[PDB]
């Protein structure tokens, strides 16, 4: 429910900011799911981490 | 003193079509690098129309 953009009052870019969003939220929680999955990796034990 | 016709047609109303001009190009600045519309292609922008 970001890009539901009848397009654009931004406008920026013209259909590209949500992209530079999840982009840096993939970034910055990146390395925390890292760690997250890789601690806890062993708390991502061979049951449900499935 | 005659002319005065021209000496604002020379002076004044050459410079006001100048910066009336330079004016008319500030009511297309538009700030987007870039964005159209462009039936053929992308063409970056309302800039160029």
């Amino acid at each position: 429910d970001i890009n539901l953009n009848k397009a654009t009052e931004f406008i920026l870019v013209d259909n590209n900011y949500n992209s530079t969003n999840e982009f840096w939220d993939g970034l910055m929680d990146r390395l925390s799911p890292y760690l997250s999955y890789f601690i806890d990796e062993k708390l991502k034990t061979e049951e449900d981490m499935i | 003193s005659l002319t005065f016709f021209d000496d604002y047609m020379n002076k004044s109303f050459l410079p006001k079509i100048q910066m009336t001009m330079d004016y008319l190009f500030t009511v297309e600045v538009e700030s987007n690098n870039p964005y159209a519309l462009e039936l053929s292609d992308e063409n970056h922008n309302i800039f160029k129309t």
